């Protein structure tokens, strides 16, 4: 199924995923299309931050849902 | 030999003086004077990571880690007597350092005299 992700610039990218894909898998797919490493990504769906180790279905993310990509902040 | 200035007594200071900017440091690899990180292993002072969208620092501290492997760094200006922001490149997270006082003292830094900037 397809899902959409709004990038840092407000642009829209489309991903091909399965309800059982993990957030890590999704971030990997985002790196493939946008070039941003997974550990620099932070995904939000309906105001909720998506956590690694969980799947899309865990958040009720369905066909054509839109996620939001924001910067994962960190020290150093 | 020096004499009291004829201006000392009545020197007119400005009414609304913009409190001078607190003291600070500068990355040793660029001109940044904010978002600076002191590595607890060698005392190097380098700027914070550069983010994907261009925000952040100039990536010097993290590059230093990649080259040396020295894991801990404390963010200058966050040091108070009770603690400070310490990042672990190794564990990829903000961490606590029970021995921060000793670690900072190693480089002649009184963790008690430092003021949060
Ligand atoms: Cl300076
Ligand atoms: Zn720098």
């Amino acid at each position: 199924m397809q899902i959409f992700v709004k990038t840092l610039t407000g642009k829209t990218i489309t991903l091909e995923v399965e309800p059982s894909d993990t957030i890590e898998n999704v971030k990997a797919k985002i790196q493939d299309k946008e070039g941003i490493p997974p550990d620099q990504q932070r995904l939000i769906f309906a105001g909720k931050q998506l956590e690694d180790g969980r799947t899309l279905s865990d958040y009720n993310i369905q066909k054509e849902s839109t996620l939001h990509l924001v910067l994962r902040l960190r020290g150093g | 030999v020096r004499q009291v200035s004829k201006h000392a007594f009545s020197l007119k200071q400005l009414d609304n003086p913009a409190r001078i900017p607190p003291c600070g440091w500068k990355c040793s690899k660029c001109d940044m004077r904010e978002n600076l990180w002191l590595n607890l292993t060698d005392g190097s002072i380098l700027c914070g990571r550069r983010y994907f969208d261009g925000s952040g620092g100039n990536n010097h501290a993290v590059e230093h880690y990649r080259e040396t492997g020295y894991p801990l760094a404390v963010k200058l200006g966050t040091i108070t007597p009770d603690g400070a922001d310490v990042y672990s490149y190794d564990e990829d997270d903000m961490v606590l350092d029970p021995s921060l006082a000793e670690h900072l003292s190693h480089f002649g830094i009184d963790m008690l005299k430092m003021q949060k900037t």
